[PDB]
RNA sequence: AUGCGCGCUAGGUCUCUGGGUCUCCUGGGGGCCGAAGCUAACGCGUUAAGCGCGCCGCCUGGGGAGUACGGCCGCAAGGC
RNA sequence: AGCUAGUUGGUGGGGUAAUGGCCCACCAAGGCGACGACGGGUAGCCGGUCUGAGAGGAUGGCCGGCCACAGGGGCACUGAGACACGGGCCCCACUCCUACGGGAGGCAGCAGUUAGGAAUCUUCCGCAAUGGGCGCAAGCCUGACGGAGCGACGCCGCUUGGAGGAAGAAGCCCUUCGGGGUGUAAACUCCUGAACCCGGGACGAAACCCCCGACGAGGGGACUGACGGUACCGGGGUAAUAGCGCCGGCCAACUCCGUGCCAGCAGCCGCGGUAAUACGGAGGGCGCGAGCGUUACCCGGAUUCACUGGGCGUAAAGGGCGUGUAGGCGGCCUGGGGCGUCCCAUGUGAAAGACCACGGCUCAACCGUGGGGGAGCGUGGGAUACGCUCAGGCUAGACG
């Protein structure tokens, strides 16, 4: 079973940004364009966009990354750090108002899927509604 | 029987009292309906008595009957005082 | 407000009588994890019309007997005996690991 | 493990349990003599340590050893014990405390007497 | 303090235990348990069984000895 | 009680010039200047490099000696300190300061906080009406300290006035040096005082 | 001395076995050496011990001791 | 690991203020259970309390609520209400009296004795306050309570002086014999004036009572203190208890003799078998301070049972593998439902405590007033992203 798509998803995403891969390859879903199109928004990618690869309706992620580096390791530095789908299917995380965390004190992003749609933290705190934790993202 | 009447509640030599409502069998600490109202002895503020009124009022009227000491100070507070 | 609660019908072997599952789905005192849990009701039914396999609408109530305090409100679906497979199956297997 | 199984299983709590039976968690215990003895000690460090088997109120027979630097105990003599480890020797769990009862103290302590049972050094 | 009540009396070794401890009897009379000097053990000077050691004795318990001198 | 006995000891051993005498610990006196080491044997040892806890340690010993109080005292006084919000240093240190006896001191009410202590135990002093014989007083802003009547006459008090008559007193305070009274103006402040401690490194002392 | 399942993440090299448009591609196994990464190091490294997720099985100092006691199996040995 | 025979359901009846296997007669043959029954142990439970960054973990002392029990067991009766602590009957156990037939007892009420035990208080005053009961009321009771007494038992507060006063008295210790320390510490001078005595001295207590007013509202009056001649205030008025632990590392603080694997210390590492920074003393020092240590018990540190936050090739640890039930978990699209989930509103979350403010007791403890919060749970409305669920579909999984 591909038991979760989601974090699929979040661990093709961290390989990418692991390897330098500028361009990497993904099943397509709502949830998961949902929180593409989040990433896009906050900055964690470069963009998105849903190509046919095979005759199955894939995803293009295009993977961000900082200015390469000067020094021992020359290698770029990092865009996304670390990215962790928090509620993992199981584990299943629900946090109201008064439990979302302000992720880095502020800095990167958790990101909630809500009634009022699938947003960022501030965008949650602002509509006052919470809601399942998919993933925390620095 | 209920009794509007008088809650210890201070220390040793300082004594402090809540302007209550409750039964007759309890405690004189005890698990009590409503406050109403607080009272102390030695009138060391300001504000040394006071009671919420209306509620007092209401207590009466179902028929909490009070303590004479609790009823002095209904008097006082100006409760029983009709215009 | 008396309790109204959601289950199955899985076992009528009394006289007015309807044994009721409830799937209470609630989350864990610190794991999170949501638990599917069971608890087996003894309901008052002066019909006998809900029988064996059938989803009802379960009413807290005044006591008819030890352990019997729900009357039967009203039917929701028939017939999915389904539900009650499983129940059955685990049942059956309470015989299997003893000694 | 994961989050199902610790739900169906448990985290089985350690019980942590103690170092001394005293008994009922009785902190410090009276006890009578039933042998006094000197005792060799452990492999790195020798010596011959104070120690006398105590019988209890709780009701068992214990070893205590007694520190100072020289017991006025003897054998039916009324005692009493604060517990705590002794390294060096084996199965002794418990300090007989020098001061209460036929446990005097110890003469000519002048630093550390309070641990000891003695008394001041009365001064002119 | 030191309580010199420490009694200085000669055995004969009797037997050889381990740790360098010695039933070892007495020109006093019983055989007790008696364990080695440091001393000794340190000089590395082998105690065999039917030697003429100095076993210091407690007022506590006589029954324990510790040896002191080299046969 | 309080610290009771040698005090420029005290001094030696923290190894800077605290003034606990005032008078005295100003002359060539406080032992330091005379003197600049440590107490005891091993005071004219050759110093060793200490911990940093050690180093912690031996700030808070400084800035108990400071205000010269019960080291139960001090703690709690931390405590309510952490319990309030803000700066857990400066604010601690305002609320010590706000003790009725560093007050009296400071004011230059006395020439010696133990002294000005001893003033104030002894029902020299007034607060705001009562005579308040009690040096741990928190002491809250705007309030009127001054000297007893029935202790106004006592030449003590005329010698620490004409003293002050001479010096500028701390900016969180007032005083009217004349009829023996004064203001505790504001809260005081940290950067206000000038005290030999670091606070930062008592809270982390505390902090365990 | 590596639970099973699925997904992803540089290669090269030999090897077996299949299909191809058959000097080289593409699958399925068996090895070796190694990117990133991991790891206490050794090492591991598209056959992961990496990144994940699902689920289960265990572990919480050694010795005591796989012993005792109980329970079950076994004709016993003994096992669990 | 199976349990259950009034045990599970039913008709009728009894019983109860009332439902009910509470009980009975009879029929039915269930009911519970590994989502942990039954059995064994443990245990009053909670508000809380301690801890803890939090999640938790431990605990349930006093104060608040409820429960259960009054030597053990059983039962009813009276009654609004008990299965009835200072009511009854019966048995058992025990203590007491006996003219041996039999009766009387119940401190797990205060207080105290005794026993056990490491350990825990006065055979106290008082009905003045508060409450309780009775009574028209006066009043009468009230070991509820208010207080005092004992215990550094805990917390908080203060006193054992302050100021001056040697390039530095002696005493004691070290010494490199120059000196250094104790140490401005002292002595001494100045001032204060804890203690202690004299003078006054209470708030707490205004009601209930009387009378005017209708015995109402309202008004006037008067009686009424255990604490206590205490708190306190005025005057006078003496320099007037310091102790304990430590001093190798953790860990703050070092030297000398004594001792020589001995005596000893220890919480761990360990120290000691001849100048021990670790043992015994001395000085010196450090920590606290009317306390300080020790021991127990608990949390922490211990992310060492790990949800936040561990692991499993070799360290403890992958089951010998397969198949497979329960259970857990589930690809993509489209919609409906809205259980989970989220939100709002509101109800509830008692007081005390915890929290913040201010106030009072000379501060603080302590206590008061005000406010907020508070997880959870109900109810009404909604949201539908996700999980669930019902319907339709799809082929990347899976199977063929
Ligand atoms: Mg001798
Ligand atoms: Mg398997
Ligand atoms: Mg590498
Ligand atoms: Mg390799
Ligand atoms: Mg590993
Ligand atoms: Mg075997
Ligand atoms: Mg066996
Ligand atoms: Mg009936
Ligand atoms: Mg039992
Ligand atoms: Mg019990
Ligand atoms: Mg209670
Ligand atoms: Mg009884
Ligand atoms: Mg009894
Ligand atoms: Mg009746
Ligand atoms: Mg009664
Ligand atoms: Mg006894
Ligand atoms: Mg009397
Ligand atoms: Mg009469
Ligand atoms: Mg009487
Ligand atoms: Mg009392
Ligand atoms: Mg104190
Ligand atoms: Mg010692
Ligand atoms: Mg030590
Ligand atoms: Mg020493
Ligand atoms: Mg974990
Ligand atoms: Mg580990
Ligand atoms: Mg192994
Ligand atoms: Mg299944
Ligand atoms: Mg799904
Ligand atoms: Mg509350």
């Amino acid at each position: 079973m591909l038991t979760d798509p989601i974090a699929d998803m979040l661990t093709r995403i961290r390989n990418a940004t692991r390897v330098y891969k500028e361009s990497t390859d993904v099943p397509a879903s709502r949830f998961k364009e949902e929180i593409l199109r989040i990433l896009a928004r906050e900055g964690f990618i470069k963009g998105y966009e849903r190509v046919d690869v095979d005759g199955k309706p894939y995803l293009r992620v295009y993977l961000k990354y900082g200015p390469r580096r000067q020094g021992p390791d020359p290698r770029p530095e990092q865009v996304i750090h670390h990215i962790r789908r928090i509620s993992k299917p199981g584990r299943r995380v629900y946090v109201g108002v008064k439990e979302i965390p302000r992720v880095r004190r502020g800095l990167g992003i958790a990101i909630l899927s809500t009634s009022k749609g699938v947003l960022t933290d501030r965008e949650a705190r602002k509509l006052g509604v919470g809601g399942e934790l998919i993933c925390e993202v620095w | 029987m209920v009794k509007i009447r008088l809650a210890r509640f201070g220390s040793k030599h300082n004594p402090h009292y809540r302007i209550v409502v409750t039964d007759a069998r309890r405690k004189r600490d005890g698990k009590y309906i409503e406050k109403i109202g607080y009272y102390d002895p030695r009138k060391t503020t300001p504000d040394w008595l006071k009671v919420d009124v209306e509620r007092a009022r209401y207590w009466l009227s179902v028929g909490a009957q009070p303590t004479d000491t609790a009823r002095r100070l209904l008097r006082q507070a100006g409760v029983f005082r009709q215009e | 407000p008396k309790k109204v609660l959601t289950g199955v019908v899985v076992s009528d072997k009394m006289q007015k009588t309807v044994t009721v599952l409830v799937e209470r789905q609630f989350p864990h005192p610190l794991y999170g994890k949501v638990i599917k849990r069971s608890k087996k009701y003894l309901a008052h039914d002066p019909e006998e019309k809900y029988k064996l396999g059938d989803v009802v609408e379960i009413i807290e109530s005044r006591p008819i007997s030890k352990r019997k305090r729900f009357r039967v409100l009203r039917l929701v679906e028939s017939g999915r005996m389904d539900l009650v497979e499983k129940y059955l199956i685990r049942r059956q297997n309470y015989e299997s690991l003893s000694k | 493990p994961t989050i199902n199984q610790l739900v169906r299983k448990g985290r089985e709590k350690v019980r942590k349990k103690s170092k001394v039976p005293a008994l009922k968690g009785a902190p410090f215990r009276r006890g009578v003599c039933t042998v006094v003895r000197t005792v060799t000690p452990k492999k790195p460090n020798s010596a011959l340590r104070k120690v006398a088997k105590v019988r209890l109120t709780s009701g068992y027979e214990v070893t205590a050893y007694i520190p100072g630097e020289g017991h006025n105990l003897q054998e039916h003599s009324v005692v009493l014990i604060r517990g705590g480890r002794v390294k060096d020797l084996p199965g002794v769990r418990y300090h007989i405390v020098r001061g209460v009862y036929d446990a005097a103290g110890v003469k000519d302590r002048k630093k550390s007497r309070s641990k000891y049972g003695t008394k001041k050094p009365k001064e002119a | 303090a030191k309580e010199k009540d420490t009694i200085r009396t000669e055995g004969v070794v009797t037997e050889a235990l381990p740790n360098a401890t010695f039933r070892v009897k007495l020109d006093s009379g019983p055989e007790i348990l008696a364990y080695i000097s440091g001393k000794m053990r340190m000089h590395y000077i082998r105690i065999l069984p039917g030697d003429r050691v100095v076993v210091e004795i407690t007022p506590y318990d006589p029954t324990r000895g510790r040896i002191v001198y080299r046969k | 009680g309080r610290y009771i006995g040698p005090v420029c000891r005290l001094c030696r051993r923290e190894g800077v010039k605290l003034y606990l005498k005032g008078e005295r610990c100003y002359s060539p006196k406080c032992a330091m200047e005379r003197r600049p080491y440590p107490p005891g044997q091993h005071g004219q040892k050759r110093a060793r490099r200490p911990s940093d806890y050690a180093v912690r340690l031996r700030e808070k010993q400084k800035l108990r000696r400071i205000y010269g109080i019960s080291e139960r005292q001090f703690r709690n006084l931390f405590e309510e300190a952490s319990k309030k919000k803000g700066v857990t240093g400066s604010v601690f240190l305002g609320l010590l300061e706000s003790r009725l006896d560093n007050v009296v001191y400071r004011l230059g009410f006395a020439v010696s906080r133990r002294q000005a202590r001893q003033l104030v135990r002894h029902g020299h002093i007034t607060v705001n009406g009562r005579r308040v014989d009690l040096p741990s007083y928190r002491v809250r802003p705007g309030d009127e300290i001054a000297v007893a009547e029935k202790s106004r006459n006592l030449e003590l008090i005329r010698q620490n006035l004409e003293a002050m008559k001479g010096r500028k007193v701390g900016p969180w305070l007032s005083l009217d040096v004349e009829g023996m009274k004064g203001k505790f103006l504001r809260l005081p402040d940290r950067e206000d005082l000038a005290l030999p401690v670091n606070e930062q490194l008592v809270i982390e002392f505390y902090s365990r």
